[PDB]
């Protein structure tokens, strides 16, 4: 009921393509991939990044606030 | 062989196909080839040679393939040249 032929009406549309024999399989791969990667992740890092910043800052200052739990406190067995 | 016989016979017939014949072989070939000679490269065709051109020039080759209309379900070019060729020969 649905497969090629009745998905859409497309009307004055050209797609131009060549073999995969006849082209490179990496046309300039790190030339252009640096700078794309580089776009993407400025235009997610702002998104992303500092809910796992302030994970790292939770996590740090509770493991912390456990391991100073576990210490004496020097106020007891100061009055004998 | 035969269907190939009628047509380059059935095609020289009047005064127009063969001036464009001559003209063209006059052109492409630099003489006019006799329908002898045609006959002889015919005949010396067998089913040997034929696969083997075939297979020359179509088996495991890129084609250019070019659509118009509804052509959605026309497939892509991988699965046109995954058919060029049979994975049992
Ligand atoms: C006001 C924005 C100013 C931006 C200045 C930067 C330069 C902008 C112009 C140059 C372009 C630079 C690249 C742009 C990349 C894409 C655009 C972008 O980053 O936009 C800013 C982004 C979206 O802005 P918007 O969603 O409108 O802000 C609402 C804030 N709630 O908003 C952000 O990225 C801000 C994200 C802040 C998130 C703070 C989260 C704090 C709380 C985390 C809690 C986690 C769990 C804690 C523990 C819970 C349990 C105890």
């Amino acid at each position: 009921g649905r497969e090629f032929g009745n998905l859409a009406r497309i009307r004055h549309v050209i797609s131009y393509s060549l073999s995969p024999f006849e082209q490179r399989a990496f046309p300039s791969y790190f030339s252009k991939g640096i700078p794309n990667v580089l776009r993407r992740t400025r235009e997610r890092i702002l998104r992303v990044a500092p809910p796992f910043v302030v994970v790292y800052l939770i996590y740090t200052w509770g493991n912390q606030e456990f391991e100073q739990s576990k210490r004496k406190n020097p106020a007891m067995y100061e009055n004998d | 062989k035969n269907i190939l016989r009628n047509a380059l016979v059935s095609h020289l017939d009047g005064t127009t196909p063969v001036c464009e014949d001559i003209g063209r072989s006059l052109l492409t070939y630099g003489r006019r080839i006799p329908l002898a000679e045609w006959e002889s490269r015919i005949q010396e065709v067998d089913a040997q040679m034929l696969r083997d051109i075939c297979s020359k020039y179509f088996y495991d080759q890129c084609p250019a393939v070019a659509g118009y209309g509804p052509i959605e379900q026309l497939p892509d070019y991988n699965r046109i040249r995954s058919g060029m060729f049979w994975l049992r020969f």
